[PDB]
């Protein structure tokens, strides 16, 4: 049994959420905020990562040069991340220098230069990331499936923006996107190990006190996402490894299919042919590729968002002259959660995921991650009684009806990359999405 | 692997009329080859039938 | 006409309802 | 982390309020114990193989419905086994840990099929990085053997099925074994250990073959794949100043898109180069090194030339302000090393087998600035500098440049 | 049939007293007729091989054992083509029909039939 | 060797009594020389390509018409090309270097699927002798570039259509072709390369870039395939005692299934190894090296230690038997140095190309037993020691343990 | 590479019944196989040959 995360709230309506440990001697704190690349339009698409960049170039008091010294006589680190749907920064420190930590993170936010001349400077930086990605293959494969599977939408637009954007972003609309968005209402004030609630609540009063509220405060994880079957193939014969993502429309954070979605991805479950004992999981896909080399590795994800979600998998292989097999038994292991799964498979499925939940939170990032995400998306944390309460009502009855509403004879998106002259045609990988003898 | 692959029979139904990569672009008068497999298909079966009544 | 994650037009052939 | 001993075997248990528990055997059979090249590296990945009592098969079937999760590694003091599981699924774990050590068949089979193939894709992802070679290497040409052998198995030494069964036979036994328990309750520990270790030889303490000297010298690793340059210093006085310098020079950025504040950090202003200092003791010898890793060759050479005069100039003077940032952020370090489970194990895992009481990050001793720059300065003059460059070594520089 | 119904089935019987007095001097005597031996043949030379258990037997034999089999195969082919029998040396001497593909054919398939069980396994 | 003047170019030519002529292009153009590492072994196998008059094909067919060989090879100073024939044919193989000097079309296909695959054959042909890559291995570390450069082209860095067609500008020029006859009227041939040479470029001498720097080292080339180690020693001035020396040393056997009676044969008695003193002038810089290839490498060790010992021993004392018997062996290496084609050719290449009197056969210098001693002495006290193993290295020697 | 190999249809008769690489040990019960194909044969012609003259 876990302690209990308190969780409090200020005036303009900022939550402090905590989870404390006392066998550990360093904390966690940050910001975890309700917005991200999502928030903004086409015209200043890539606003919110290039904010992530000026945060750190200094502030009304501390230079940027200061600011790098204050953090490093902290001891700790700063870290931050821009998502779609989610923005966040955080402090890893020791015990004691969480005040500092939250004062330079309340510095950042709140009183930004955000100068022309940083502007500038960092416009080429970001321009040269536009060209370094290309490396990242994962990135690259699932930064194309969204832009594809929400085709014109904003969830189909990158984190990074186009080209064209970056010349053209300005002080002043990035002043007004971290005014609009970053709002008492829409952020929590998150802490893990070291830390005492009331001690942190203290500091938020302190630092963080007069933050905007929005005009119009929504609870939080509040959200319209029409799925676009589609594929993306940006074949490169010079690669050695084929890189393949396959997903249909998923679901959302408070989807009622939340946990049976996650059943359903677990009954796939992962692969990884570097892995000494993948050879000998019981998934009936891993046993196909396995014995087969079809695959170096493949990794079910199931994605969410406020109001959608992508659930699919991602392959990738040398065997080039065997993608098509590949695929055909990716996609028939898809076909019997609707056709043929038992309580076999999910009773099976459900003893994995019981402690995978609970197995993820290991140091102070990690529960405050999962503290910060939960509360950004659910408005709450849900404890782990729920959560196995949750999983222990998702029957095989209840997988194989999502499968068959979600996955069964449904468009997919599909983005392949690399030497992919062997992956047929989108209407013969569709057409896998059923099966004849059912 | 998928079995109309690694059956060797099925095999070669399978590279003849299945997997067979054609070009993308074949127009109309690429579908004479089929009309002509349609016709000697009738041509046999009525030509056996009227073998059985003809002397 | 070169970054790959502006998907071409589509809007003439998609439709609205299609899901 | 209550250390004890049950049936001969010393235990180390630390309760805490968490579903999650971590159960690591570490064991004295790291790569300067290693008999043949690349041997303790196939001993950790012969771990959970077939024993007598259990398959690998029905190991990993039962291990995915308690939703476990098994990690292993080998470093050059110790091969770590770890499990995560459930708390209240500790006696599963035990019997199996006990299974690998007390009854492993080592068949020939196993190792060519899945053991040697699986330590192979290991190292081939390890050698990616320029940098982790560049700091192989190193750790090469300082020592020769002992703490010189390789971690890893390479294709170039074949292990045999006979090396990998006489080491074991030496390793898996009562004296080479410890057992730390994260989020274990401590007394329900030694009570199982107590009952599945019974069993095991006592066997004699594994000991390095030959003394360690230190040397000095070159490598110089034609690769392909990227360039990075290590310095490295080997010390014949293990010191606790060392981890100090190591966290002051520094080299990584303490915030993002950023350069750093650290001598180093600024060592790579104007290049897209990375720069870390390590300070690796082994209890008899250590090893404080600087590396370098760059797409570029001429800017690594630049570099190099600064790292070098940063630990010239660290020797001359160090602020008081300079000695309190590193006392700051050495302390942070120990903390954040205790508390990943991987370095965490072989921590308690030191203070168990060897006897080296650790150092609690709370008592990480404050250097003044007279002791810091003492240090640096019998760095930067020692007799034994080695030099490793990875990558286009024609276009690297060599340790007399330097 | 399996390789380890074969075992397990001849492992009762060896077990029985009274079953072991009177089949293992038929068994003997089979042999002795079926004659083998008389081609320079191991009994375990002539289990049927082309099935992915037994391929994977094979690849898991000892170089030098697996040399020898190639050997004996193809010494007996030549004698069936002459019409001819081996004589001296040539034949397999009681003393040397050893299994030496048994343990490894056991291992194969004790994993696959784990296998098969595993993938039916209820969590109760 | 009548030395001449042809149109600006240097022409020796010796006439003799027999049908078969021998017509060498000594260009200066080896690897100290090459621009970029590999260039000057990829020019060697770029000449008799297609030229602007005649292609490879049309060249290949007519020269087995005329049954004419062809041979080239690279070397740290030079490129030799050369081809024999009979007497009367000697126009046309005037004519045709004179096209691979002027009109060579270095073609990006040449050098994708001729050029490169020869060249890399070549290389791996000579690994295949482990003493080789030792020897290759120990000049690198001596001399790092120039004369450290690689003769050879390797893989891990590719030589461009760019960087072939830049150095071949450079190097087919009057100023860097010296043209020598074996069996060739020096009258006729004068008069031919007077014709046909004309039109080439004057161009400018090829320079090393940077002067010839002296260093020790190590170099621990791990390889599957044989065991050996070079010991070499760097000389700063080259002198013609250690020609002396390193027939004295010896190390081959002068007679068939003997061990030899050179100090070196005699450190490898009860030992299946070979070993081998020798040492290379370059004018500005000297190499002494003792090879010592073995299927053992505990042998090769063991010999090692002789062989240093021996080196120690001869800086003693040498008996006056012994400097006789050196000034006997080395008469005889220079003289069948002089009768071989390829040497002979790059012999009066360096004559003709630098202005170094070649040293007869009949005017090697006799050197005392004081000389000889003094010379050895040297040696084995010499600051900058490098050693290069191949094989299994981490079984072989290094430089401090010798 | 030698035209029966090369080009594709002689490639099918000579995989069939030149090349095709058979045990060296067949004893004559392997041959009733190609008196099959010579029955078949000969039951062709002369059945056809009859057709020719039968109502
Ligand atoms: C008999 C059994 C019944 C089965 C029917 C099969 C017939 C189908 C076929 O092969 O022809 C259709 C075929 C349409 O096929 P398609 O694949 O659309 O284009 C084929 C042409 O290469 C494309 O030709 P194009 O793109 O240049 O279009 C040319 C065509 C326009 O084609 C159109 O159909 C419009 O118009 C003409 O050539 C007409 C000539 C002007 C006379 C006035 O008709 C023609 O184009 C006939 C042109 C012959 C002269
Ligand atoms: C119909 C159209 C006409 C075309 C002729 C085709 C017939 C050829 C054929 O397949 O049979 C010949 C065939 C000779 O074949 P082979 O390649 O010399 O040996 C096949 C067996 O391995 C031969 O077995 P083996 O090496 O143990 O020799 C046994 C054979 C002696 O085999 C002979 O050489 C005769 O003697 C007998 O089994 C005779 C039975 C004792 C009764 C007294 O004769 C027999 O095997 C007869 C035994 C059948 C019962
Ligand atoms: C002559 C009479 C033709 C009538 C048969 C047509 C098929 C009847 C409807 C069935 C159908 O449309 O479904 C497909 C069956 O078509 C098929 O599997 C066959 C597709 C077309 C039918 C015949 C192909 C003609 C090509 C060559 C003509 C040869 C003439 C020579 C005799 C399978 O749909 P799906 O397989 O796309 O996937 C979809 C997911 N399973
Ligand atoms: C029925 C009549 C039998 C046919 C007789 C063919 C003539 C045989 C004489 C010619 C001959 O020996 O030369 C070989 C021709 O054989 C051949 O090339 C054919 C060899 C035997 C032909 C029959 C094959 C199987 C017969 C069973 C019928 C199969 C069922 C179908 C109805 C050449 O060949 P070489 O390689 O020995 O020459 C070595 C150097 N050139
Ligand atoms: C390419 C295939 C064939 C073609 C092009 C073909 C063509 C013809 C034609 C042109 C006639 C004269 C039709 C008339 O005016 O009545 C005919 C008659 C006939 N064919 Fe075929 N035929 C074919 C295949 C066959 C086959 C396989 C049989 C099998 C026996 C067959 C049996 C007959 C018979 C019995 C008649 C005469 C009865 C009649 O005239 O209708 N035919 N065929
Ligand atoms: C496997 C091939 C064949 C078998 C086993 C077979 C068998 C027979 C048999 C048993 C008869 C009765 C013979 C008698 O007692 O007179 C017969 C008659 C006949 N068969 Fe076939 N036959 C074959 C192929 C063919 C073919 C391809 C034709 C082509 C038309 C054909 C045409 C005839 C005709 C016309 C007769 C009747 C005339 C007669 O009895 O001789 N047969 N066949
Ligand atoms: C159109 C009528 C329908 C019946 C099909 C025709 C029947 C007779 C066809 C068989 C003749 C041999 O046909 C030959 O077979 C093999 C496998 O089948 C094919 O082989 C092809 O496909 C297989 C996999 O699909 C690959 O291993 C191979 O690289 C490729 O070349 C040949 O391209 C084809 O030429
Ligand atoms: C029996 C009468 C004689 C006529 C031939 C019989 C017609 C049947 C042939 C049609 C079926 C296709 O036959 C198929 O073809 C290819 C090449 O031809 C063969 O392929 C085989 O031979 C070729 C070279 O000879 C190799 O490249 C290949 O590795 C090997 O498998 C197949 O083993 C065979 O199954």
């Amino acid at each position: 049994v876990s302690p209990k995360t308190r969780t409090s709230n200020l005036k303009n309506g900022l939550t402090i959420a905590s989870e404390s440990n006392p066998l550990v001697q360093t904390a966690t704190v940050g910001v975890w905020i309700d917005a991200g690349s999502r928030n903004e339009n086409a015209y200043n698409n890539g606003t919110a990562h290039f904010f992530e960049h000026l945060a750190f170039k200094g502030t009304d008091k501390r230079s940027q040069h200061q600011l790098e010294l204050d953090i490093e006589n902290m001891g700790g680190h700063l870290n931050a991340y821009t998502s779609r749907e989610s923005t966040v920064y955080y402090a890893k420190s020791f015990k004691d220098d969480v005040p500092k930590s939250v004062e330079i993170l309340a510095d950042i936010l709140q009183h930004s230069k955000l100068a022309e001349s940083a502007i500038d400077r960092e416009r080429e930086v970001i321009t040269r990331e536009l060209e370094e990605v290309n490396k990242q293959y994962e990135e690259v494969v699932f930064d194309h499936l969204h832009a594809t599977a929400f085709m014109n939408q904003p969830l189909g637009r990158t984190i990074l923006g186009p080209r064209e954007n970056i010349q053209t972003i300005t002080n002043t609309e990035l002043r007004k996107f971290i005014t609009e968005n970053y709002t008492a209402d829409r952020m929590v004030l998150v802490g893990a190990g070291a830390v005492d609630h009331d001690a942190l609540v203290e500091l938020a009063e302190k630092y963080f006190s007069h933050l905007p509220s929005s005009q119009s405060p929504v609870p939080l994880g509040t959200p319209i996402p029409n799925f676009v079957g589609s594929e993306v193939r940006l074949r490169d014969d010079t690669m050695p490894v084929a890189h393949i993502a396959i997903a249909v429309e998923g679901v959302s954070w408070t989807s009622e299919d939340y946990y049976t979605a996650l059943v359903a991805q677990a009954i796939i479950g992962n692969y990884d042919r570097a892995v000494g004992t993948s050879r000998h999981q019981g998934s009936r896909l891993s046993n196909i590729v396995s014995e087969n080399n079809l695959a170096n590795s493949f990794q079910s994800f199931s994605t969410s968002y406020s109001d959608t979600g992508l659930w699919g998998i991602y392959l990738t292989s040398e065997n080039t002259t065997q993608i098509d097999d590949l695929v055909h038994f990716t996609l028939k292991e898809w076909n019997r959660l609707s056709t043929s799964v038992s309580n076999l498979q999910v009773e099976r499925a459900k003893s994995q995921l019981k402690a995978g939940l609970l197995l993820s939170l290991d140091g102070t990032t990690y529960v405050a991650e999962d503290i910060g995400r939960q509360l950004t998306t659910l408005g709450r944390r849900v404890t782990p009684a729920e959560v196995e309460a949750k999983l222990e009502a998702v029957t095989e009855h209840d997988v194989r009806a999502w499968a068959q509403k979600t996955l069964y004879d449904k468009d997919i998106a599909l983005v392949g990359l690399g030497p992919i002259e062997g992956l047929y045609d989108y209407n013969r990988i569709r057409n896998d999405m059923s099966m004849m003898r059912w | 692997m998928a079995l109309r692959k690694k059956n060797s029979l099925l095999n070669m139904a399978n590279s003849y009329v299945l997997d067979s990569p054609q070009p993308s672009n074949l127009n109309y008068f690429w579908n004479f080859g089929s009309l002509l497999a349609l016709c000697l298909v009738i041509q046999l079966a009525t030509g056996i039938t009227l073998a059985m009544h003809y002397t | 006409g070169k970054s790959t994650y502006k998907i071409p037009d589509f809007t003439p052939y998609l439709k609205k309802d299609r899901n | 982390f209550s250390t004890a001993e049950a049936a001969g075997v010393k235990v180390a248990a630390q309760d805490g309020q968490s579903p999650i528990s971590d159960l690591s055997v570490v064991l004295r059979g790291g790569s300067r114990y290693a008999t043949v090249p690349g041997v303790s590296h196939i001993l950790e990945k012969f771990a959970f193989q077939n024993t007598v009592p259990k398959s690998a098969l029905r190991f990993v079937r039962e291990l995915e419905l308690f939703g476990g999760k098994l990690y292993t590694h080998t470093t050059r003091e110790h091969i770590v086994l770890r499990t995560q599981f459930l708390k209240q699924d500790l006696p599963y774990f035990v019997d199996a840990f006990a299974n690998v050590l007390k009854e492993t068949k080592f068949q020939q089979f196993e190792l060519t099929e899945r053991v040697a193939p699986v330590a192979e894709l290991d190292l081939l992802k390890r050698e990616s990085d320029p940098a982790f070679t560049a700091l192989e290497a190193a750790h090469e040409v300082a020592f020769r053997t002992g703490l010189g052998n390789s971690v890893y198995a390479q294709g170039y030494s074949p292990v045999t099925l006979e090396d990998v069964k006489e080491f074991a036979r030496q390793v898996y036994a009562k004296q080479n074994v410890a057992v730390v328990g994260n989020n274990v309750v401590p007394a329900d520990l030694q009570q199982l250990v107590g009952t599945a270790f019974a069993d095991l030889q006592e066997g004699s303490k594994v000991t390095q073959a030959g003394t360690t000297t230190l040397h000095g010298g070159e490598a110089r690793v034609r690769t392909s794949t990227g360039n990075a340059l290590t310095i490295a210093l080997p010390i014949a006085e293990p010191k606790p100043v060392y981890h100090a310098l190591a966290s002051f020079l520094g080299g990584p950025a303490s915030m993002p898109w950023s350069v750093g504040a650290s001598p180093l950090a600024q060592a790579t202003v104007g290049t897209h180069t990375s720069v870390k200092a390590t300070y690796h003791n082994y209890g008899d010898a250590g090893l404080f090194a600087i590396t370098i890793k760059g797409d570029s060759p001429a800017e690594i050479s630049q570099v190099a030339h600064k790292a070098v005069q940063a630990l010239k100039d660290t020797g001359a003077e160090v602020t008081e302000e300079q000695a309190a940032r590193a006392y700051a952020k050495s302390k942070f370090a120990a903390a954040e090393a205790f508390e990943n489970p991987d370095s965490s194990a072989s921590v308690i895992g030191m203070e168990l087998l060897s006897g080296v009481s650790r150092i609690a990050p709370e008592n990480v001793q404050k250097f003044t600035p007279a002791e810091l720059s003492e240090a640096a300065a019998q760095l930067s003059a020692s007799a034994k500098p080695v030099v490793a460059a990875v990558g286009q070594v024609h276009a690297l520089p060599f340790a007399d440049e330097l | 049939a399996s390789i380890t119904s074969v075992v397990k089935t001849s492992e009762l019987i060896l077990k029985s007293p009274l079953l072991s007095k009177i089949v293992v001097p038929l068994a003997k005597t089979y042999v002795k007729f079926s004659g083998y031996r008389q081609l320079g043949f191991k009994m375990n030379d002539l289990i049927i091989e082309e099935t992915p258990n037994m391929q994977l037997a094979l690849r898991r034999l000892p170089p030098t054992e697996s040399y020898d089999r190639v050997y004996r195969l193809i010494r007996a082919t030549q004698f069936s083509l002459s019409h001819k029998l081996a004589t001296g040396n040539d034949i397999t001497k009681p003393e040397e029909d050893d299994h030496y593909l048994i343990p490894y054919i056991l291992d194969v398939e004790a994993e696959a039939f784990e296998k098969d069980a595993l993938d039916n396994l209820e969590v109760v």
